[PDB]
């Protein structure tokens, strides 16, 4: 049990915006332009490390 | 050892095996069967 | 790591409502700019 | 003139559950936090028709004509009028040029469509533009809300804009308001909600939904 | 006379497909949900009115055809690990893999 949780409570922290537009990568690299798509990368790829 | 089964398990290490439950994930190509980490 | 054969990009619309478009032509008369006229769309698969 | 009376209290035992999403789920239990009928509840079983202060989501049942709505009243605004019409279940929006009494059983238009016992439940909660409309219609036994549960499923969602703050019906009538509370669902093999819980009914149903799961065990459990 | 308001573009166009596949890598946009993975069959029930689907922990596991109405079955591409196994480099220069 406690190994099993321990990764469902990482596939789930997936769709966490940490406040950023979305969650979607995809999305953020779209709805937003080239310079400014970058801070709101920053938000995400700094709460999964 | 009961030579009968295919596992040649005790008849009390069968009795440990059926009531643990799993876990796990090593299938060689796996509504989910537990193992939704992977993607 | 391995892996990729994304290859295609299957893409959804497959049966759709269409613009009123041509409804705004073949029509048989036309106003007389004393009489501009006005007609505005909205929300249909506007297809120019 | 007037046909009845126009007040009164009734409970709302398990009852006021729509799909909140078109989701498909299935042997799963989600924690939403919805806008639902908090359970065992009280329902102003009216049976005449003031301008109910329609508010926050508003349910409806009426078990044995159409509706209205509007910020303000007869044609002057924005307003509605699903009516119910046999052959089509008509309805449209405008100024509306009805009568004090439209009895049954107008300028700038921005909206148009159509298509013994009887449990005729109903939910009209309005969010985003998207006036919604959930619905459910079982057969009956009773008088009072046939205690029971059965989840009311997305019916149309009129993409309109006509900001509603009373209404009436034309001519049962219960009416619920709903509150912003929070519900653990029961999803079967086919994705229909066969049970629920309210986390804040009582201390149970809160370590039920803390647990995840409709079956707790002995024990003390950390809640709050 | 087109314009823009603070609504949607709601009239918009008319968008084309592509033919469904099934069995392979491919990218996709049913509807407006995207991602990458093999559309094989499925054996769901998506209730008359529920298009996509969700597994216990939120991720897109069938879709149901946008213009056919089928139910379909997203399943990620394969992925993994690789190890290179070595006699030494002192013996040989032969791997495994």
């Amino acid at each position: 049990n406690h190994n099993a949780q321990a990764l469902n409570t990482l596939v789930k922290q997936l769709s966490s915006k940490f406040g950023a537009i979305s969650s979607v990568l995809n999305d953020i690299l779209s709805r937003l332009d080239p310079p400014e798509a970058e801070v709101q990368i920053d938000r995400l790829i700094t709460g999964r490390l | 050892p009961d030579p009968s089964k295919p596992s040649k398990r005790s008849p009390i290490e069968d009795l440990l095996f059926n009531k643990v439950t799993l876990a796990d994930a090593g299938f060689i190509k796996q509504r989910d069967l537990i193992c939704a980490q992977k993607f | 790591n391995f892996r990729q054969p994304t290859e295609s990009i299957v893409r959804f619309p497959n049966v759709t409502n269409l613009c009123p478009f041509h409804e705004v032509f073949n029509a048989t008369r036309f106003a007389s700019v004393y009489a501009w006229n006005r007609t505005r769309i909205s929300n249909c698969v506007a297809d120019y | 003139n007037l046909i009845t009376t126009t007040q009164s209290y009734t409970n709302s035992f398990t009852r006021g559950v729509y799909y909140p999403d078109k989701v498909f789920r299935s042997s799963v239990l989600h924690l939403t936090q919805d806008l639902f009928l908090p359970f065992f509840s009280n329902v102003t079983w009216f049976h005449d028709n003031p301008v109910l202060p329609f508010n926050d989501g508003v349910y409806f049942a009426s078990t044995e004509r159409g509706w209205i709505f509007g910020t303000t009243l007869d044609s002057k605004t924005q307003s509605l009028l699903i009516v119910n019409n046999a052959t089509n279940v008509f309805i449209k929006v405008c100024e509306f040029q009805f009568c004090n009494d439209p009895f049954l059983d107008a300028n700038n238009c921005t909206f148009e469509y159509v298509s013994f016992k009887n449990l005729r439940e109903f939910v009209f909660k309005n969010i985003d533009g998207y006036f919604k409309i959930y619905s459910k219609h079982t057969p009956i036994i009773g008088r009072d809300f046939p205690q029971g549960f059965s989840a009311l499923e997305p019916l149309v969602d009129l993409p309109i804009g006509i900001n509603i703050t009373r209404f009436q019906t034309l001519l049962d009538y219960y009416v619920g308001y709903l509150q912003p509370r929070t519900f653990l669902l029961k999803y079967n093999e086919n994705g229909t909600i066969t049970d629920a819980v309210d986390c804040a009914l009582d201390p149970l149903s809160e370590t039920k939904c803390t647990l995840k799961s409709f079956t707790v065990e002995k024990g003390i459990y950390q809640t709050s | 006379s087109f314009e823009l308001l603070h609504a949607p573009a709601t009239v918009c166009g008319p968008k084309k497909s592509t033919n469904l596949v099934k069995n392979k890598c491919v990218n996709f946009n049913f509807n407006g949900l995207t991602g990458t993975g093999v559309l094989t069959k499925s054996n769901k029930k998506f209730l008359p009115f529920q298009q996509f689907g969700r597994d216990i922990v939120d991720t897109t596991d069938a879709v149901r055809d946008p213009q056919t109405l089928e139910i379909l079955d997203i399943t990620p591409c394969s992925f993994g690990g690789v190890s290179v196994i070595t006699p030494g480099t002192n013996t040989s220069n032969q791997v495994a893999v």
